[PDB]
């Protein structure tokens, strides 16, 4: 009974009335982004909680343009008890701990849809709304993302009710999205206007193109810089297991095969290390090799001299 | 607020010191952290038993 | 102030080119 | 205090966040803030009767729930 | 009628009668 | 010491390659605004966009209250205002 | 030139398809377009999208699962190093001693352990002609040293 | 066993490396219809294109009979069909 | 019947933005 009265009252109620899609999307968007940078088993664990931020930011769509309370009531309920067996499923870490936190908040601002309502209009584009700078930019960004725009217009389309097909819904997406871009310019050009016959001013033209210059210096030359420094770094230390001295003798039998291994080859220790390099610290090239060598680096030849081994 | 400051010692105190003694410690937090605010403001002079 | 004014103008027109300046 | 521990620590007290308190008319209720206090004094003392070196991520969250609890006395 | 109703856009629609 | 040695896939190639693809991608994706921009400029240096915005919002708007038969009909006037140039001259005067 | 006739006929083509399509069988006023066909092309433009990123991912997986051809030890080298100053004990064999388990044989070894669950999965998760024989020399004659 | 000793130029590369090219080269050209759509509402919206694959057609019959001339004189219609975009609403009017 | 009829439109129209919508 209890839990019957609490699904009715968050069906039924009478409650307000609140569009909080925009920032349930923006929290799986950075979700998706940490669980993409996040490919440190592993690539398959990633690769599937990739389908699924996928799959689910398309269901939530779905809910939204059919504004269903009830769905996104079993949605949520569902996700929840899901991503938290998730939990479970470890086995492919402050990446996971950040995507819990975000997928956090992406559950509490559902939740705060269900228990609120889905209003009237539902439709519209985010950062077509106002023609201020910061809609235009965020808009431009956002739809910037490769497929996006063409996602967006399909899901829409499958779920909003219309009589039209998805090329003529995708003609109505294009047109406004340039008619937005164009007004938010046109504001902007109100709201702050320059003379004419007047020099567009040496910094405004410094600052643009400066930034085009830097961002095309960083497709060429900031990759390289990267990909170069990764290799220069070296990354597990290599230590002679074994120190096998064959000291080839007789030129038609080499022997002198005394030799040892890892028990008697000594890895020599930070102090050690000291040593050495104060040893040949006089020597500047000398002191390099052994203190540029990490320690726990240089280990020790100790190989054994005495024989039984035979000469043959 | 000190009457809770000493609430979150009595916790403490179990907590640290892992026996017998401290399990009672924490019981005797938790029983005036939910019955109180009721004896801070009846047990002012009241029976501060 | 003025400057930041038009730094704020500069960027933004760079960002207009983001989108079909 | 999920994120600090895992397992039957948590893993009930938020799922009931994300699906009773949050989803509720207006104010959650009473009985969600008695079991959280509830849960959250038992996981205490079965972490305290032992894991090992059992974390008190419970005590600021005990006293936190009694912190609201005070407030919404005073209403 | 779709294949009618949406062809059937004349110049008419675009006069300036009191587009408020 | 040796210098690659590092876990995750091939640190040495599979997210690596997979990175690199992306940013190709992307790049492309991002020439896809300053290449052609120049093919545009006899259909997007209009001035005044408020009439059409009202076209695309009163389409929306007929969608929300599921009037579709107007639906038809309102994206009939947005296709003839962007298949004769001349009429988007007219509509997106300045002043009127 | 030429080029320019044949794009323009190729999209006059394309739409006369459309626009008798449209004449063959026409569709109502405010009327939906109908759940149905939204469905379709939908999933059907998501399924492509899903094989342009997923299915790839999927087939280079299979078959780099798949482990394609047998390797067995031609040879089994035993060196018992015992000695710490000189490590000997080499007595050792080779392929003529080694012997590449039939699958009759493959099935007694799997039989062999089969109470463990793991230890039969081991042996039977290994092809036949895989599981080889290490019939290691024991005999001397090389001293140690 | 081990996993790769496949043969045919190198299994795990060449061909394999010319498959993965060829994918995404296909993918440009699918691309390059679902992307730019939008471009061309302005001149591949026009209801009845009757008239425009007869002129395309009379080029074809005209090339056939090798009466070069009309050739020249007909691409000439065209050319001026896709100049103004008015006349093509025009030519393309659906009854008349 | 319809059914089939309909799921064969819906077919065209997807391949029929095979090449510009």
């Amino acid at each position: 009974p209890l839990r019957r009265f609490f699904h009715d009252i968050l069906h039924t109620k009478y409650r307000a009335a609140t569009d909080v899609y925009a920032l349930m999307f923006l929290a799986d968007v950075v979700d998706f982004i940490i669980i993409i940078f996040g490919f440190w088993q592993v690539p398959e664990a990633f690769l599937v909680m990739l389908l699924i931020q996928f799959s689910t930011m398309v269901v939530d769509r779905a809910l939204y343009l059919r504004k269903t309370v009830l769905g996104k009531l079993a949605f949520q309920v569902a996700l929840v008890l899901a991503i938290h067996l998730w939990m479970f499923f470890i086995l492919p870490n402050v990446v996971a701990q950040l995507w819990y936190f975000v997928k956090c908040i992406y559950f509490a601002l559902s939740a705060y849809q269900i228990r609120c309502g889905y209003p009237t209009r539902i439709l519209g584009n985010f950062l077509t709304k106002k023609y201020n700078h910061l809609n235009l930019f965020l808009f431009q960004g956002f739809r910037l993302v490769p497929f996006l725009v063409e996602l967006r217009a399909v899901m829409d389309w499958v779920w909003t009710d219309t009589t039209l097909s998805l090329s003529s819904w995708m003609c109505v997406e294009d047109i406004y999205a340039n008619i937005f871009i164009i007004k938010c310019s046109r504001e902007t050009e109100k709201k702050y206007p320059q003379p004419k016959g007047q020099k567009k001013k040496k910094i405004v033209k410094y600052g643009m193109g400066g930034l085009i210059i830097l961002f095309l210096i960083a497709i060429i030359w900031f990759p390289l810089l990267f990909m170069s420094l990764v290799r220069s770094v070296v990354g597990v230390v290599n230590q002679p297991i074994d120190v096998t001295v064959t000291l080839k003798l007789g030129g038609y039998e080499p022997l002198f095969t005394m030799s040892a291994q890892q028990p008697s080859i000594i890895p020599f220790t930070a102090q050690a290390y000291e040593e050495l390099s104060r040893q040949f610290d006089p020597q500047p090239l000398a002191m390099q090799f052994i203190s540029q060598y990490s320690p726990e680096d240089i280990v020790t030849a100790q190989i054994e001299g005495s024989s039984g081994a035979l000469w043959r | 607020y000190l009457f809770w400051l000493v609430l979150v010692v009595v916790f403490v105190t179990g907590a640290t010191r892992i026996s017998i003694f401290g399990l009672g410690y924490l019981l005797a937090c938790f029983y005036l952290l939910l019955f109180g605010t009721a004896l801070l403001q009846r047990d002012t002079r009241a029976r501060l038993v | 102030c003025c400057e930041s004014s038009d730094c704020l103008e500069i960027c933004m027109e760079c960002c207009g080119i983001c989108f079909p300046s | 205090n999920h994120m600090v521990t895992a397992s039957a620590g948590s893993l009930v007290l938020p799922v009931l966040v994300f699906l009773w308190a949050m989803l509720s008319i207006p104010r959650p209720s009473k009985r969600f803030w008695m079991t959280a206090i509830v849960f959250t004094e038992i996981a205490v003392v079965v972490k305290y009767l032992f894991t090992d070196g059992y974390i008190k991520y419970d005590l600021v969250q005990l006293m936190a729930l009694f912190f609201h609890r005070s407030q919404l006395l005073c209403y | 009628d779709h294949a009618t109703v949406i062809h059937s856009g004349d110049y008419f629609l675009f006069e300036s009668d009191s587009e408020e | 010491k040796v210098s690659p040695p590092s876990l995750g896939f091939l640190a040495g190639y599979g997210i690596m390659g997979l990175y690199v693809s992306i940013v190709l991608v992307i790049g492309k994706f991002v020439h896809g605004f300053f290449s052609e921009i120049s093919h545009s400029i006899m259909f997007e240096e209009l001035p005044c966009v408020d009439r059409i915005l009202k076209l695309c919002q009163d389409i929306f708007l007929v969608r929300e209250t599921r009037e579709l038969e107007l639906e038809e009909e309102l994206y009939a006037k947005l296709i003839f205002l962007y298949r004769s140039p001349e009429t988007m001259i007219k509509w997106t005067r300045e002043k009127e």
